[PDB]
């Protein structure tokens, strides 16, 4: 359905992350996709 | 019982089938780095998992096996790097549990050991494990696979290969290896230091002189690298028999087996079975296909380990980058 | 302290239970520093991080989405999972 990550700081301040369909196609094709969009995004948060 | 054993400690990963005493299946892969330099933990968890399902069907299809012939799963459950262990152990979990299997989680060192057992036939020898992360002097007694000696510091793998780097040698096939063939060439004994602490050994030491006398060669060349690589192992391997005959003459084995990546080395087997020559004592070694690690060495251990009644559950199974090779029962041994 | 908090959805509960039962045995290499925590309901894999430092939590999180990568590919070539 969706992966989503959550981020709380010390400070209190929430981020979000979230990786966009069960239809013909592989379902783990799809996981491992959405895997390697949460590894983007979680480099992507936690870099600056 | 089959057995599928998966090992991923070190720089080698690989997945062996056992099979009632026969190696069914051993495939192997080495992440080998640019000379000068080592292995890192990342890197190489990042080169198992690149190349572990490739081993596995592998393994599956040399053996003849398919997944419900297979009757245990065996990893390691340690020692060794941290990264490297994880991702060989989230694999060996996920097979136990898609072909709903029981798992058993094996010490290195004791895989090693029960390799080097069933390929060399050895009886009740006075153990020595060598390689780049162990050194010990080992014998069974009462389900236990008792350390009688050890490094108090570093390896002698460890102290080999990281020499090779110094010296910017090749890292294929292994340090070690090239280590060796230089060694064959030497024709100068440098001295070094020796230093055997009763049954204990000690490398750090030899490591930073040997350092210092290959700094000093690339500046004044009164010796050649190829000098250094033979008095490197005349001085560590002599050391490595002093402390095997130490525990022999204690407990009164007439037989030695070498295990471990060290174990390949021709020399040191040669100076080992001189010293056992001299004692009226036999000498076992294993080959290439086994001294290095090897998921057949986990595949066996684990088969000794499932047949005594040993199993692992899954809550249990977490791995641990230190993990003594006497805290396992020797439950399938009297 | 910092925390982070991932959920991941499987094709079916079981599959969800299998890649439960093969990340959470392993011990965080940093525990004093960096804790997780896995649970699983239905089909939903949650994982939940507490860290006293940020870098040693990315980390975590990258390293555990490698595992968690790893375990899904082994489920997709080396299943399904057998009845039992
Ligand atoms: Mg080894």
């Amino acid at each position: 359905m969706e992966l989503l990550g959550e981020y709380v700081g010390q400070e209190g301040k929430p981020q979000k992350l979230r990786v966009s369909a069960p239809g013909d196609g592989d379902p783990f094709q799809g996981l491992l996709s959405g895997v390697a969009q949460m590894k983007d995004m979680v480099t992507e948060l936690f870099d600056p | 019982p089959a057995v599928l054993g998966f090992e991923g400690s070190a720089n080698k990963i690989g997945v062996g089938v056992v099979r009632d005493g026969k190696v069914l299946a051993n495939p192997r892969r080495t992440y080998v780095t640019p000379p000068g330099t080592g292995f890192l933990p990342g890197d190489t968890a990042r080169h198992h998992r690149a190349v572990i399902l490739d081993l596995l069907q592998e393994a599956l299809t040399e053996s003849g096996l398919t997944s419900q012939d297979i009757d245990c799963i065996a990893y390691t459950k340690g020692p060794g790097m941290g990264a490297p262990l994880v991702s060989v152990a989230v694999v060996a979990r996920t097979v136990a549990q898609l072909w709903n299997k029981p798992l058993v989680g094996v010490n290195h060192c004791i895989g090693h050991i029960e390799m080097g057992r069933l390929i060399t036939g050895a009886t009740s020898p006075t153990v020595l494990y060598v390689s780049g992360g162990n050194t010990q002097v080992i014998a069974y007694s009462e389900h236990r696979y008792r350390i009688f000696g050890e490094t108090i510091d570093i390896a002698v793998g460890n102290c080999l290969d990281r020499f090779a780097r110094v010296l910017k040698i090749s890292n294929d096939p292994s340090p070690g290896y090239n280590i060796e063939q230089m060694a064959k060439r030497g024709k100068k004994l440098v001295e070094l230091p020796y230093t055997v602490k009763g049954m204990d050994v000690s490398f750090s030491g030899i490591l930073s002189f040997i350092e210092d006398v290959a700094h000093r060669m690339l500046a004044t060349g009164e010796c050649t690298p190829e000098d250094l690589c033979f008095s490197l192992q005349e001085t560590v391997f002599a050391m490595l028999v002093e402390i095997t005959e130490r525990a022999m003459a204690h407990c009164g084995s007439q037989e030695a087996l070498i295990v471990g990546g060290v174990g390949c080395n021709v020399r040191l087997q040669e100076m080992m079975a001189t010293m056992c020559q001299e004692r009226g004592a036999r000498l076992f070694a294993t080959d290439e296909r086994f001294c290095i690690d090897n998921g057949a060495m986990i595949a066996q251990a684990g088969w000794e380990m499932f047949r005594a009644g040993h199993r692992t559950p899954l809550s249990d199974s977490g791995v641990t980058q230190r993990y003594r090779t006497d805290e396992v029962e020797v439950t399938w041994r009297d | 302290p910092h925390i982070f908090t991932l959920s991941v959805p499987f094709p079916t509960p079981l599959e969800a239970e299998i890649a439960h039962g093969s990340l959470a045995p392993d011990a965080e290499p940093h525990q004093r520093v960096v804790g997780k925590d896995l649970t699983v309901s239905g089909r939903i894999l949650v994982v939940r991080w507490k860290a006293e430092d940020c870098r040693l939590l990315r980390i975590s999180v990258i390293n555990f989405l490698d595992q968690l990568s790893l375990v899904v590919r082994t489920m997709q070539r080396f299943g399904p999972p057998v009845s039992r």
